[PDB]
RNA sequence: GCUUGUGACGGCCCGUGAAAAUCCACAGGAAGGAAUAGUUUUCAUGCCAGGUCGUACUGAUAACCGCAGCAGGUCUCCAAG
RNA sequence: GAUGGGGAAGCUCCGUUUCAAAGGCCUGAUUUUAUGCAGGCCACCAUCGAAAGGGAAUCCGGUUAAGAUUCCGGAACCUGG
């Protein structure tokens, strides 16, 4: 009876990251010290993949698929969640509440969020996900 | 005598209409491929009020077919028809109101307003406040409708002529007395210069055929044939009868 | 008769109004049924609809406005969907 | 209290334009004031601005309508008839 | 009791010829014209005044800076926040149910 | 291969835009 | 027609390459509510824009004149 | 309190009460770009230039029109006890 | 109120986007020289019409027998490059 899991796609509404599909790494039902809400911990997309086709050369290949991520906590009132489903064992140790509250380890984290959703980009997988929604 | 009041409104000097404040003129799509083939919807994003027009109009926004943009139409809109409602025009368009469909595409008593004449004019009939018409019967063999008119008239128009499902919005509106004489004047100063009228008998006989006389009378019969020249038609034109 | 079941969940059972409190139960997947009213938006009806889906939650159309759903339940407001959390 | 016995709304107008025509005018200018029930948020705010356009005050959403009332009689007839004619020409 | 005069050959009260008397340090009465107020910019969707945006004439946009004029969100100097909000729920959802159409 | 998506486009009445098509039979000469 | 309240952002200003003036004005102002006191102001003509350095110290406005660069005209009062 | 500016509202219409130049934002992603190096002149500072014609005074019981230094006529702003 | 056109013996009349093959700024191509030559973009198609409508940007002090928001002193702002 519950959908918003630690592995739920859902799409931001609220937030300068409003129209960007997210997924859910740590969801927290009853509030915190910090963010009295049901919020959830979430990786995006901050800039989606271009289209690639067969004319482009091997160097503009590897230029238009550079995807740029985001950590965020966001109000469970600003999220739309989906059907969709995206497994983050990759990272899901990484992100986490002590993640934050760091400028420097905010970085190393996306660093390693980029490298999970590059390799899921290649060998194409999660389609839906790596779509830029239009709006 | 002098050129009668009728006969200088011809020049087109001071008795042209005044349409500074006017909305655009209110026209249908152009026939297109997708009228005549299938259908195309469009979308309502206002209903505004149009100087000198009883009933109001409704801007409606399709997408253009051959290049990436938006067209805005000018409709006359029917009761019913409220913002962001969905309309669709073309051949294979729904029986609902507001949509524009051919005549030859809708039964036997269906209520429809905008008609067009002849097949791509874009509106001619049943265009003021509160009237409509009623299709009555239909040709399939040399593709005629017949139509019934808001005077009464029956008309027979070709089956690809268009039409909007309804009646004109803004019904009613002449049933309320304007009550006083400035009401008038406001009416008819966002259509012409026809306002306010001298009677002819209170004229002298330089200014019109009625004038003059010890007394106001018009001596002569009124009615006049339909072969008489400018200068004459003052009166009631090749009446049939008069009276009550 | 539905006018007759909701009269009596209201006072043996536990309910909810309003939107922003229907979602809030969705989400916590604690609805066994919503209902909602026949003049509610159709986006806002659309979006009930993919909540209710994702908790496998019952949906019933109400036939009657928001006016006549708040008369059901027993209010003097008019109420949009309403959240059956437990029946009585 | 009761202000006027009869005459209402046109009790502006004074004596003048004769009592028939000021009772025909106070008909018609009590349906043109008047709020309506919106039928898309439920609630009373519909309101005239020009003749035959009808705003609701909550929803922002715009009818199009009689000169004097949200709906005309005939025009609700019409809206029988095409929903009579439409079921027969589409099953 | 001091009295001013227009500072234009301009003699009409117009739009244009807005005036506001003031004192100087001079010690006198002189009037200063005034330009017409700006108005705020309106969202493009329902007609509501936008947030977080500057109040200027037209002409004056070219002069401050980009941050002055938008919003750190999509649609950020053209639409208000609710009408980005309806915007994104209504794609999603309008393309998850073209989807169960297709099937 | 996986980066490349067929993408079929529409050109039904009401669908995307038309394509451009030899139209030299309809030149107004 | 700007004020600076930062004195190391004063001291650049006087040789900015662009400055070739200064004044020095002294003003007589008394405190909330006792004895008056010197308020020196320092203002550095600028290309675009006039700099002002207003200081109610007065054992820091001398200090400031000996760090003045003798290069830039000084203008007392 | 007076004059005036402005804001949120309310009444009224079979009357619902200009246009264009011009300026900005957004959607879109064509191109262009980093490692011993480049882009930003929508952040700050610094450099140069900005032509042509009008500009005095009266504006009225004497500077305008009425044969005139004519009790006539001629648009408008500021307004003390 | 021109043009394209159509009237009129003609002085001229109609008409203003009209039954017209109606035009030019983003560059690429070229280091013979200046712009010929390749895609694509856009078809809006003269001009005149407000010293009270729309409109980029200045204020204070001082100065003359007679000028100043224009000169002087000080302090700002806009456009183009
Ligand atoms: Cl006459
Ligand atoms: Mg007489
Ligand atoms: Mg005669
Ligand atoms: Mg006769
Ligand atoms: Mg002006
Ligand atoms: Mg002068
Ligand atoms: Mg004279
Ligand atoms: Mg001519
Ligand atoms: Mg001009
Ligand atoms: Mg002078
Ligand atoms: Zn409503
Ligand atoms: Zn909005």
């Amino acid at each position: 009876a519950k959908f918003l899991k630690a592995g739920k796609v859902a799409v931001v509404v609220r937030g300068r990251y409003a129209g960007k599909k997210v997924v859910i790494v740590k969801p927290h039902d009853e509030g915190s010290k910090s963010h009295p809400f049901g919020h959830a911990l979430v990786a995006g997309i901050e800039r989606y993949p271009l289209k690639v086709t067969k004319k482009h050369g091997a160097k503009k290949v590897a230029k238009r698929t550079k995807i740029k991520p985001f950590i965020k906590v966001v109000n469970y009132n600003h999220l739309l969640p989906t059907r969709y489903t995206l497994d983050v064992e990759a990272f899901k140790s990484v992100v986490s509440t002590e993640t934050f509250e760091q400028p420097s380890q905010r970085e190393e984290a996306k660093k390693v969020v980029k490298k999970a959703f590059e390799e899921r980009h290649q060998a194409g997988k999660n389609q839906w996900f790596f779509s830029k929604l239009r709006f | 005598g002098r050129v009668i009041r009728n006969q200088r409104k011809g020049a087109g000097s001071i008795f042209t209409s005044h349409t500074r404040l006017r909305q655009g003129a209110a026209k249908l799509r152009t026939l297109d491929y997708a009228e005549r083939h299938g259908y195309i919807r469009g979308i309502v994003k206002q209903i505004v009020h149009d100087s000198g027009r009883g009933a109001p109009l409704a801007k409606v926004v399709f997408r253009d077919p051959y290049k990436y943009r938006l067209r805005e139409e000018i409709f006359i809109a029917n009761e019913g028809v409220h913002t962001g409602q969905f309309i669709y025009a073309g051949k294979k368009a729904s029986l609902n109101v507001g949509n524009v469909l051919p005549l030859g595409s809708v039964p036997e008593g269906t209520i429809v307003s905008n008609v067009e004449e002849k097949p791509g004019d874009r509106g001619a009939l049943a265009r003021a406040s509160g009237n409509y018409v009623i299709i009555i019967g239909h040709n399939p063999d040399e593709n005629k409708t017949r139509v019934r008119l808001p005077s009464g008239a029956k008309k027979v128009i070709s089956s690809d002529a268009r039409g909007v499902i309804g009646v004109i919005a803004g019904g009613g509106r002449v049933d309320k007395p304007l009550l006083k004489a400035g009401r008038a004047f406001h009416k008819y100063r966002l259509k012409r210069n026809s306002w306010p009228k001298t009677r002819g008998v209170a004229m002298n006989p330089v200014d019109h055929p009625h004038g003059g006389g010890n007394h106001q009378h018009i001596g002569k019969a009124s009615t006049i044939s339909r072969g008489a020249v400018s200068g004459q038609k003052a009166g009631l034109i090749a009446a049939r009868r008069t009276g009550l | 008769s539905i006018n007759q079941k909701l009269a009596l969940v209201i006072k043996s059972g536990k309910y909810t109004l309003g939107y922003k409190s229907t979602v809030k139960s969705l989400r916590q997947g604690k609805s066994k049924l919503i209902i909602i009213a026949a003049n509610t938006p159709v986006l806002r009806k659309s979006e009930l609809e993919y909540y209710a889906m994702l908790s496998k939650t019952k949906v019933y159309y109400f036939q009657g406005g928001n006016n006549e759903l708040g008369t059901a339940v027993g209010k003097l407001f008019r109420v949009g969907v309403v959240s059956i959390l437990e029946a009585g | 209290a009761k202000r006027t016995k009869k005459v209402g709304i046109t009790g502006k107008y004074g004596v003048r334009y004769g009592s028939s025509l000021r009772r025909q005018v106070k008909k018609l200018e009590i349906q043109q004031h008047a709020r309506y029930d919106c039928s898309f948020c439920g609630k009373k705010t519909v309101k005239r601005g020009a003749a035959g356009i009808w705003t609701c005050s909550c929803c922002k959403k715009t009818v199009a309508g009689g000169a004097y009332t949200v709906s005309t009689a005939a025009a609700a007839t019409v809206r029988s008839t095409i929903r009579r004619l439409r079921e027969m020409v589409e099953a | 009791a001091q009295r001013v005069t227009f500072r234009r050959r301009n003699p009409y009260n117009t739009r244009s010829n807005k005036i506001k008397v003031v004192k100087t340090p001079g010690g006198i009465l002189r009037a200063q014209h005034v330009k017409k107020l700006a108005t705020r910019p309106k969202c493009g969707d329902c007609g509501s005044a936008l947030q977080g945006i500057s109040t200027l004439r037209p002409r004056q946009y070219a002069t401050v800076s980009k941050t002055h004029k938008t919003v750190s969100r999509a649609y950020g100097g053209s639409r208000c926040a609710n009408c980005v909000k309806e915007r994104i729920i209504r794609a999603f959802l309008i393309e998850e149910q073209k989807i169960v159409k297709k099937v | 291969n996986p980066l490349t998506h067929s993408t079929p486009k529409n050109f039904g009445i009401g669908q995307a835009v038309q394509p451009k098509r030899n139209l030299s039979r309809y030149v107004k000469w | 027609a700007r004020e600076i309240t930062d004195i190391k952002q004063f001291l650049e200003l006087t040789r900015r390459a662009d400055v070739k003036t200064a004044t020095v004005k002294i003003n007589k102002k008394l405190n909330k509510a006792g004895k008056p006191f010197r308020q020196t102001k320092f203002k550095v003509r600028g290309s675009s824009s006039l700099y002002t350095l207003v200081i109610n110290d007065a054992g820091k406005a001398k200090k400031l004149i000996q760090s003045l660069p003798p290069t830039l005209k000084v203008n007392r009062l």
